[PDB]
RNA sequence: UCUGAUCGUUUUUUCACUGACCCGGUGAGGCGGGGGGGCGAGCCCCGAGGGGCUCUCGCUUCUGGCGCCAAGCGCCCGGC
RNA sequence: CGCGAAGGCCCGCGGCGGGUGUUGACGCGAUGUGAUUUCUGCCCAGUGCUCUGAAUGUCAAAGUGAAGAAAUUCAAUGAA
């Protein structure tokens, strides 16, 4: 760069007394929403008190990887929806006066949505995979789901997220998710997951119940702690 | 009966306080990130007269900094400060008249004023008429300290806490006597409203269970409990002793 | 940016619509209760009255009791098709608005007089 | 079905999710009032069985009272 | 006769944590860690080249003045 | 004579309620005597007020043991 003739530098010095401070950013101090510290700090407690196993159980969730994998399978076998429910309604209906072909068929394999649907297909041993909400809104409704599930033999796992459970159906949320059958193609996609899903959980169920989660203080909290440890060290 | 004078002094009315000319509260400044680490700098407006208080407060204008007007406060004026003076505010601002810094990084010995109770109250202890704490010792483990309040108790203050030195302006005022019912009447109706008292042992049965008789004599034990209702509680309260 | 700069949160303004009626609240607007013929009751006619119209350059009303200065003009002017100058419009104690018309100076209040029947 | 589990854990009190839960009604309850809209009930089967069902047009509120 | 202190219960006393609860400040404006940087200070070695450690600073106290709405630099893209 | 504010005195049917308090011991609150001058004697037995308390005489809900088949009976322990 060719010298220019009289522009200045011109800096600011910041500090107390000196020159105004900047407007920089405050994510910590400003005064929320009182409804969000509510919801807030409930993200905190959670990480404070002993969390009992029966629920602490749904933070270990599927990985990523493995979750893609099941995630492929349920897109092969969603439920039917409106507006071709209602098609075929419209071929099945218009069809039976011909004679050729008429309104019923046989039913495909398909999912099961309601935990009050899975849990009556699963004392009778009719459920293969067992998929739970991690973060259902009342945690009481699955939080006797896993120990029924270990006690009648099924494999189970965990996927994050009750909102994309509801998109492998068409609602908003869905808490669960079954299979009871499967077509002969993907029978061997399905072993692949349940010979490594029931490894991690159902396998190691002991190892579950005798865990407790909590007692994380918080790191204000804790960097003292280690530095006064550190002095008698 | 009906409820003794003393007893309707708490129900909110012709006894409350005669604050329409007051000029306003007597608070230091809230501790921010400048106060804490550095010292900011004030100027002395004007010293003005606050009714119903014989310490005259002082008009500090500082400067905010982090954003921009000036800003101003009403502190109680310390012994020695004039109009026109520069008073520091923090924790690196040096011992003189008038300036406020937190006990613990002042030395054994020095007399502090409207000195706060707990950190962040902005000034509550040994603030009247010319009165000083002093503070004593510190312990530079637990961060404590100890302060001569004007009483004459010791207390155990949490450091960290302010309080602007020296005594505080308007001392030495009761040495003139009132000398007149008027003068002392004029004093109290700039105040809460409450100032000719007349003996229980004027007033008929009914108000002060001292009163009545045919001699104007007391007739119950002076000194009475603190277990004892709310209107029977008249007297020398809880009284230790008592004679000269 | 408006990101975070200043240390207080205040309800981030939305969207507003306005009313959009899938039928009026009430049938049809509703016509008048106060026209021309109604604001201006009769002229009246007393010896003060009469001094007034034939020397002063005015005319004197009774007006309903809901009436402006601003409402009179209108009404005498479209009534016999006339020009107003000024107004003065007391309420005298029975509860009637009496109203002082001074007459515009192109025209001659006693030939307007005649015409509305006063003498 | 699980309502059944539900109604069998339920009679089995002196719980921690009664106890997370307190503080998340103990507080905004000066959030908002001491009588607010709840959006779906927490608990799903009793008020099933007092006659609640989840169709349209039926609303929960939480309401705290003082004791003594 | 004391034979560990292990996983287990409780009577426990003393101290410590904070998450329930309470108080105070505020326009909830720089809190707890970790290094960039040093007018300097020191602790120590060390080829005088430097290397390891501890203190500090948002670095201002003769003046009733002024102080925001970025200069500078770095990287893109558009018109003509 | 009380009181250093999770305080004194007090209002209140009730709440993170209210007055003194836009206050802080040269202050608020409760009394008695009655300008100044000059003095304010003896009694802590009585009636009150307050101060402390382990070896504690009396001492009520819980709570702990003993007998009974149980309701219960008994005992130790025992705050102001």
């Amino acid at each position: 760069k060719v010298v220019n003739p009289l522009f200045e530098k011109r800096p600011k010095n910041f500090g107390i007394g000196q020159d105004i401070q900047p407007k920089r950013d405050l994510t910590r101090f400003v005064k929320w929403p009182r409804y969000i510290r509510l919801q807030r700090q409930r993200a905190i407690l959670y990480k404070r008190l002993k969390v009992p196993p029966a629920i602490n159980q749904f933070t270990q969730a599927l990985d990523r990887q493995t979750a893609t994998q099941l995630l492929k399978l349920a897109h092969k076998y969603r439920p039917e929806t409106k507006q071709e429910k209602k098609q075929r309604l419209l071929a099945r209906a218009e069809k039976k006066a011909a004679g050729k072909g008429d309104v019923p068929t046989k039913r495909p394999p398909v999912l099961r949505a309601g935990v009050n649907t899975v849990t009556t297909l699963v004392e009778n041993k009719k459920a293969q995979l067992v998929v739970i909400a991690h973060d259902v809104d009342p945690i009481e409704l699955v939080v006797f789901l896993p120990a029924l599930c270990r006690k009648m033999g099924v494999p189970y796992c965990i996927i994050k997220g009750k909102a994309r459970l509801g998109r492998l159906v068409h609602r908003k949320t869905c808490t669960t998710v079954a299979f009871t059958q499967v077509n002969s193609e993907d029978k061997g996609a399905l072993a692949k997951l349940v010979e490594a899903i029931r490894t991690n959980y159902n396998d190691r169920y002991d190892e579950i119940r005798r865990h407790w989660g909590g007692n994380v203080l918080g790191p204000k909290s804790v960097a003292r702690i280690a530095k006064l440890e550190k002095a008698k060290a | 009966g009906r409820v003794i004078r003393g007893q309707r002094k708490g129900a909110g009315s012709v006894f409350r306080a005669h604050v329409k000319h007051r000029k306003g509260a007597a608070r230091l400044r809230a501790v921010d990130f400048a106060e804490r680490h550095g010292y900011i700098k004030g100027i002395v407006k004007d010293i003005i007269h606050d009714p119903g208080r014989g310490a005259p407060l002082a008009k500090v204008v500082f400067r905010d900094p982090y954003r921009f007007k000036k800003r101003t406060e009403l502190f109680i004026a310390a012994e020695g400060i004039h109009t026109g003076q520069f008073v520091y505010c923090g924790k690196k601002a040096q011992l003189n008249i008038g300036n406020v810094l937190p006990v613990g990084t002042m030395p054994e010995g020095t007399i502090v004023c409207c000195l706060e109770e707990k950190p962040g109250d902005r000034g509550k202890l040994a603030r009247a008429s010319g009165n000083y704490a002093t503070v004593i010792s510190h312990n530079p483990e637990t961060k404590k300290t100890r302060v001569k309040l004007p009483s004459g108790s010791k207390k155990v203050i949490s450091s960290a806490n302010r309080a602007v030195v020296g005594v505080v302006a308007g001392g030495g005022r009761i040495d003139k006597p009132i000398l007149k019912a008027g003068r002392a009447y004029h004093k109290y109706k700039a105040k809460r409203n409450c100032w000719p008292r007349v003996r229980g042992v004027a007033m008929n049965p009914v108000e002060h269970p001292f009163g009545g008789g045919n001699h104007q004599h007391i007739g119950k034990p002076s000194t009475i409990r603190r277990d004892a209702p709310a209107g029977r509680k008249v007297g020398l309260i809880a009284a230790r002793r008592t004679g000269r | 940016k408006k990101i975070r700069t200043s240390p207080t949160f205040r309800r981030p303004k939305t969207l507003r619509l306005r009313r959009q009626p899938k039928y009026p609240r009430k049938s049809a607007p509703r016509r008048n209760k106060l026209d021309h013929y109604a604001i201006i009751k009769f002229p009246l006619t007393t010896e003060s009255a009469m001094k007034k119209i034939e020397d002063n350059n005015t005319l004197v009303f009774i007006v309903d009791v809901k009436a402006n200065k601003h409402q009179i003009k209108q009404a005498v002017k479209k009534l016999y098709d006339i020009d107003v100058a000024k107004v003065n419009t007391l309420i005298r104690p029975d509860g009637e608005k009496k109203a002082y018309v001074r007459l515009a100076p192109d025209y001659d209040a006693l030939d307007v007089a005649n015409k509305i029947g006063i003498i | 079905g699980a309502y059944k589990y539900i109604q069998e854990l339920w009679r089995k009190k002196q719980s921690d999710v009664m106890r997370f839960l307190l503080r998340v009604r103990c507080w905004q309850y000066r959030q908002l009032s001491a009588l607010h809209r709840a959006p779906r009930p927490t608990r799903p089967d009793k008020a099933r069985r007092l006659g609640y069902k989840a169709k349209q047009g039926y609303v929960i509120y939480r309401i705290r009272v003082r004791r003594g």
